[PDB]
RNA sequence: GAUGUCGGCUCAUCACAUCCUGGGGCUGAAGUAGGUCCCAAGGGUAUGGCUGUUCGCCAUUUAAAGUGGUACGCGAGCUGGGUUUAGAACGUCGUGAGACAGUUCGGUCCCUAUCUGCCGUGGGCGCUGGAGAACUGAGGGGGGCUGCUCCUAGUACGAGAGGACCGGAGUGGACGCAUCACUGGUGUUCGGGUUGUCAUGCCAAUGGCACUGCCCGGUAGCUAAAUGCGGAAGAGAUAAGUGCUGAAAGCAUCUAAGCACGAAACUUGCCCCGAGAUGAGUUCUCCCUGACCCUUUAAGGGUCCUGAAGGAACGUUGAAGACGACGACGUUGAUAGGCCGGGUGUGUAAGCGCAGCGAUGCGUUGAGCUAACCGGUACUAAUGAACCGUGAGGCUUAACCU
RNA sequence: AAUUCCUUGUCGGGUAAGUUCCGACCUGCACGAAUGGCGUAAUGAUGGCCAGGCUGUCUCCACCCGAGACUCAGUGAAAUU
RNA sequence: CACAGGUGGUCAGGUAGAGAAUACCAAGGCGCUUGAGAGAACUCGGGUGAAGGAACUAGGCAAAAUGGUGCCGUAACUUC
RNA sequence: AGCGUCGAGUCGGCCUGCGCGGAAGAU
RNA sequence: AGGACCGAACCGACUAAUGUUGAAAAAUUAGCGGAUGACUUGUGGCUGGGGGUGAAAGGCCAAUCAAACCGGGAGAUAGCU
């Protein structure tokens, strides 16, 4: 099946209103190194709440 | 709807005809004609005739 | 069934 | 949990005789036929025993005027009246289902003497 | 559980040997009988001398089936094979004077009891 | 529906899920923490911990036990002799799990597994 | 008149003294707690509004916790009401038990089905499904037609499709009151019950008998 | 410059010129059983043999196996048996190529859904401060079937045969809703037997592959064939029909004034949805009681301070679920995993010892293992925080209090 | 009858029931003897009918294992208008 | 098309096997150029199934079933 | 008309205006 | 010995399912027929369009066949859209 007409585009846009992406609400910061991290994520050195998890 | 000679394409009639005699139960059918009413015409001279010779063998008894 | 140029098959009224 | 297994738990019989699958045993049921109420015997070869506390249910094979019957009986349901092992089997599966398919000498089990 | 084209063996000295379940009684778009339905059945193989003969169309009830009956305290009693009394089509009675094999008390009715005094053993 | 199961198929069939646990298994086992994807990790925690369990108790029956479920000699002798003393004492926690963002190649929720004594 | 709520704990069976085996629904009813009662003059309609178990301090919010604390009955895990039939009274924080159900011979009994997601046609309208052979091509579960080659030329509201199937109220009418258990806050009904072990429960008596 | 046909399958919907069930008049209506007409559309309204068949005949059922419209309903839902595309043969016609409202064998059925419609499920804003719950009910949908037996009663009736009305119980068929207590199915995540081959150095013991290699059982969950429940009673207004009183018209008359009845039809009563019901409803509870400055000086703007109830987000997850959504928890913690105990299933593990030439048997031993099950356990993961959400909430008119 | 319109000709067999099938009759619309007639063992991915076994073809569907469908990240069409 | 297609000759290991069939391996080569999740309807490829057993259908379509070696034994008809 | 009695109209036919029944269908 | 039998390679294509904007402008999967012969296959050569070849289907002659393809007559003709 297909078009019989042509959809315009204030039909796209209206598609396309949920669409939009959600960006992250806050960003948890480290204890002992200070770096912002996703919560329940470890930080990018290695840190999760104030303990060194990998080393490096 | 005529079963011969038309019975099998798409599009069928009701040319087919069916008298049945409601006392005796005798049947009949005439399918030859496209027409309804000349098939009935044919199964009347037909179903008569049948009584005609019912009465027949009643003499013939 | 026979499949008619374009590729479509024939199912026309007879 | 712990309601409904004290609930079970007061309605199971305590007489229950152990049984193991291929032990022939006899099971005594009331019969109410009519205004009288009789025990009727019934004895063949346990062939599938389930054990679910008060669900508990044990199925019994037997050969009767030429024909198979298999019975399976409640173990804690009072039509039951009492269970004998008349004799042990020596079998080495839990169900018995092979059993359905043999007649004569290919039905016989061997006894468990110790 | 007998439905039509259902196969069963006779359990009487009427004659026969195998029936077939041709017609499930007693109402509309009924679909199995069990002990103590009447059914209409059909002859397939029957003794040379007997009441009956091959090709009759007569009443039965089932007294025998591998689905079996449950009793009122879960318990289930499962025969071996689907069997079946010829009755007469008429008065619905019993044709042979044996009964073959054990029934169930499904059958203990006032209809039936001739067939339960003829019966060797009550299940 | 799968009401009150337990079980991820993670596209795979049962053999695949088997070896692939297997060899996780030995991994973890050898490196004491190794990464991957979240779902997987969950998963190993119901492989490796029980076969920590396992190795408290040394005997040969044991032993041969854990060797039908992990085919490797090396793992079943380190399990044997250095995880079972290690976590002697300790009971059912011995792996941790600690997600660790995103994977490049494709978004795949990565995590790190490792041993709590580590 | 009023009913109950309880939690649905299983279901077993009881023996009888003549052979019977009887499945029963377990019900766990406990004290169940008037916290409001509804009159014709401020509300409209005479009913009581109940509460039953309990419920975590740091999860009861603080307009639930100042209702509970104007009722002065401890907090529960909801607030359920129950119509009030003429010459029936109750007071604000009076203690309902399962004796209620003592004299009760028929209950009814409202719950919330298992959910089986979004399901086809036919598990939910019980539809036929096509031939498995002879030719069939990729049409065995499907709905079929469902309308007409013209006039209306449009599908008729309510038409039997897919869709969510369950986890929907359903009321079960009639069920026979094998026991009712005081000291264990028990209800033995005859039969089964709608939803799974643990769903919340109303029992009332019958309607219809 | 294309509206695909017969029949079958699936799914239906409407009409009443009603097949059954329901209510009545007449009867050449003793009863039972009928014939005819009127009202009534709530529900229900067969399986097989033959044939491509619709139809029809036959067999056996049923309360009944209704009549029609819907593109002779329905091929962007399925089929392709018939509808003679292309091949071939028979009878027949023609000299022939070929052709028969003839017969016979064989013969490719495409489309990822834009809009309307329908089945489910969400996001936004509104409902005039914000928030958390519980409801009311304008409206809408679902359901409405009936057999058999017994009692009244072998009574009424009838010469006999036969055989009731009204009323009251029980048990079934079909359908529908739930549920896994029972009986079963499944259960490639549990246990065991066994064949071929390869590997762990080798024996033993195991693992990989061969459809889960072939099998035998089976937990939980799901599920029917399994078992619980339902159709209602009652009320109001009536259809056909039956009447009371009563004139027009001294009589008569169910009607013109009045009054009483009267059906599975209608409205309720039973179940479910339901305040986007913009006519946006009701009840309970909870939270916010700073300052200053501009102005185009009013339902105005700005700055500093403040951020409440609650929500959102994140993680552990669910008998909730396509995704959202919904539910339970987040250390003051049993939410999930692991661990302990039990249960269940399987069936007497490995090692060792004895007997036997050996296969193998016996003992340790109902052993070992055991998924989703049950009761516990903080061992592991659910982090302190941060974010959104404000600071008493317009005008007019009445009524009270002040 | 690969030929028969009437025709589902009539009788018999098979089936509870057979417009198909087999055996007959001859009333051959419109068979017929090298555009061969009648039979025929064997053979046939040939047409029709029947029987045993077998089975989810069906009564009437149920569960499970995988590949899509669904969500996330990357790339990224088509008929039609 | 970095395309489930087509393309002639030569070599011919082990175990089981009549075998160049088939199952597992050796030497050798490869895991097929999007992945990660979840475990709805529906589609595709499979496994199992209570009682009945072709009642389905134009039609046993499709599935299911049989299946090797040795021995015993084997009908009408026949061009032997 | 009612049951001799009875004590004011009554009996139908015709032509005519407007009405009633005959009058059942499918989203 | 056999245009013998069962059955691999090899040669075909009888049934069903999938696909039919396909992995593929004819295939895949499961079955299926022949498989010492009128067999199959490599290389090279010959037959040319009213012609070739055809165990005969109007079949094949470069994905095109009741008269191949290319260029020309040619802007054939079109009372038709
Ligand atoms: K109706
Ligand atoms: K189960
Ligand atoms: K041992
Ligand atoms: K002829
Ligand atoms: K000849
Ligand atoms: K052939
Ligand atoms: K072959
Ligand atoms: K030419
Ligand atoms: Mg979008
Ligand atoms: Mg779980
Ligand atoms: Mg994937
Ligand atoms: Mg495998
Ligand atoms: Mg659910
Ligand atoms: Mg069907
Ligand atoms: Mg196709
Ligand atoms: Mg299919
Ligand atoms: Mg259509
Ligand atoms: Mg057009
Ligand atoms: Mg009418
Ligand atoms: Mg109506
Ligand atoms: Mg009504
Ligand atoms: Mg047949
Ligand atoms: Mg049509
Ligand atoms: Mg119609
Ligand atoms: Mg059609
Ligand atoms: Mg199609
Ligand atoms: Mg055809
Ligand atoms: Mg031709
Ligand atoms: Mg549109
Ligand atoms: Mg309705
Ligand atoms: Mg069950
Ligand atoms: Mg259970
Ligand atoms: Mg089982
Ligand atoms: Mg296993
Ligand atoms: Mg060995
Ligand atoms: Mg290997
Ligand atoms: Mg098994
Ligand atoms: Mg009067
Ligand atoms: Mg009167
Ligand atoms: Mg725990
Ligand atoms: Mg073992
Ligand atoms: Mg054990
Ligand atoms: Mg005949
Ligand atoms: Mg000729
Ligand atoms: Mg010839
Ligand atoms: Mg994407
Ligand atoms: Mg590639
Ligand atoms: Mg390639
Ligand atoms: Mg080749
Ligand atoms: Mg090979
Ligand atoms: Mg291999
Ligand atoms: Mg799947
Ligand atoms: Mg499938
Ligand atoms: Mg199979
Ligand atoms: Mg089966
Ligand atoms: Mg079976
Ligand atoms: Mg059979
Ligand atoms: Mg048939
Ligand atoms: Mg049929
Ligand atoms: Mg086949
Ligand atoms: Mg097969
Ligand atoms: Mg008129
Ligand atoms: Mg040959
Ligand atoms: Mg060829
Ligand atoms: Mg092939
Ligand atoms: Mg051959
Ligand atoms: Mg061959
Ligand atoms: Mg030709
Ligand atoms: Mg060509
Ligand atoms: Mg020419
Ligand atoms: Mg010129
Ligand atoms: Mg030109």
């Amino acid at each position: 099946a297909v078009q019989q007409n042509k959809p315009t585009r204030s039909k796209r846009g209206m598609r396309r209103s949920h669409d939009a992406l959600t960006a992250v609400t806050s960003l948890s910061v480290d204890k002992t190194s200070g770096e912002k991290h996703l919560r329940h994520h470890i930080t990018a050195d290695g840190y999760y709440r104030g303990r060194k998890v990998i080393a490096k | 709807r005529t079963s011969g000679a038309g019975g099998q394409h798409v599009n069928r009639t009701e040319s087919a005809v069916r008298i049945t005699h409601i006392p005796t139960g005798i049947v009949t059918q005439c399918q030859n004609d496209r027409s309804q009413h000349k098939n009935k015409d044919q199964a009347m001279k037909q179903m008569k005739a049948k009584l005609y010779e019912l009465e027949m063998q009643k003499k013939n008894a | 069934m026979k499949i008619l140029h374009s590729a479509i098959y024939a199912t026309g009224i007879d | 949990s712990n309601i409904i297994k004290q609930l079970e738990q007061e309605q199971m019989k305590q007489d229950v005789p152990s049984f193991r699958p291929g032990d022939t045993v006899e099971v005594k049921v009331w019969v109410v036929e009519g205004s009288k109420k009789r025990l009727q015997a019934f004895e063949g070869v346990v062939i599938a025993i389930r054990n679910r506390g008060l669900h508990s249910a044990f199925t019994v094979r037997k050969i009767s005027n030429g024909e198979g019957v298999e019975r399976v009986f409640q173990t804690h349901s009072p039509v039951v009246d009492s269970i004998s092992v008349k004799r042990r089997g020596a079998v080495r599966k839990a169900k018995l289902y092979y059993l359905r398919e043999r007649t004569g000498k290919a039905a016989r089990i061997k006894e468990r003497l110790n | 559980m007998i439905q039509e084209q259902t196969m069963l063996n006779v359990a009487d000295n009427s004659g026969a040997r195998r029936v077939m379940c041709i017609k499930v009684l007693g109402g509309s778009h009924r679909r199995y009988a069990g002990v103590g339905d009447i059914i209409k059945i059909t002859i397939k193989e029957a003794i040379p001398r007997g009441k009956v003969k091959k090709g009759d169309v007569l009443k039965a009830v089932v007294v025998r089936t591998k689905k079996g009956v449950r009793r009122p305290d879960g318990s289930v009693i499962r025969f071996d094979g689907n069997a079946c009394v010829l009755l007469n089509n008429n008065s619905e009675q019993p044709i042979g004077t044996r009964i073959f094999g054990p029934v169930t008390r499904e059958l203990r009715s006032e209809k039936f009891m001739k067939i339960i005094s003829l019966a060797p053993e009550v299940l | 529906m799968r009401h009150r199961k337990s079980g991820r198929q993670l596209n795979r069939n049962s053999s695949h899920r088997q070896a692939m646990f297997r060899n996780m298994a030995g991994s973890l086992v050898r490196h004491e923490i190794i990464k991957t994807t979240l779902p997987k990790a969950k998963e190993l925690r119901r492989v490796v911990e029980p076969l920590i369990t396992l190795a408290k108790t040394d005997s040969v029956a044991n032993r041969r036990l854990a060797f039908a479920r992990t085919r490797d000699n090396e793992i079943v002798a380190k399990l044997f002799n250095e995880l079972g003393p290690r976590f002697a004492s300790r009971a059912g926690g011995y792996t941790r799990i600690l997600k660790c963002g995103f994977r490049a190649g494709d978004n795949a929720p990565m995590a790190y597994i490792e041993l709590v004594d580590r | 008149m009023i009913g109950l709520v309880g939690k649905k704990v299983g279901m077993t069976r009881i023996f009888t003294e003549d052979g019977v085996s009887i499945p029963v629904t377990v019900i766990e009813v406990e004290a169940n707690r008037v916290t409001q009662v509804k009159d014709l003059a401020n509300d409209g309609y005479r009913a009581i509004q109940v509460t039953t178990g309990a419920k975590k301090a740091n999860r009861v919010t603080k307009p639930e916790a100042g209702h509970f604390a104007k009722a002065g009955v401890e907090a529960g895990r909801g607030l359920w009401e129950f119509r009030l039939a003429e010459g029936e009274e109750f007071t604000v924080g009076q203690s309902i038990s399962v004796e209620l159900f003592a004299d009760v011979k028929k209950v009814d009994v409202t719950g919330t089905s298992k959910g089986k997601g979004f399901a086809g046609t036919v598990k939910r309208w019980n539809f036929r499904t096509q031939d498995a052979t002879h030719g069939n091509s990729l049409s065995h579960r499907v709905p079929g037609s469902i309308g007409q080659n013209q006039t209306p030329g449009k599908v008729f509201k309510g038409k039997k499709m897919a869709g969510q199937m369950g986890n929907e109220r359903v009321t079960v009418q009639s069920l026979d009151v094998v026991r009712v258990d005081a000291e264990r806050n028990l209800l033995l009904v005859k039969g089964a019950v709608p939803g799974a072990t643990g769903s919340d429960l109303i029992v009332k008596p019958a309607v219809k008998a």
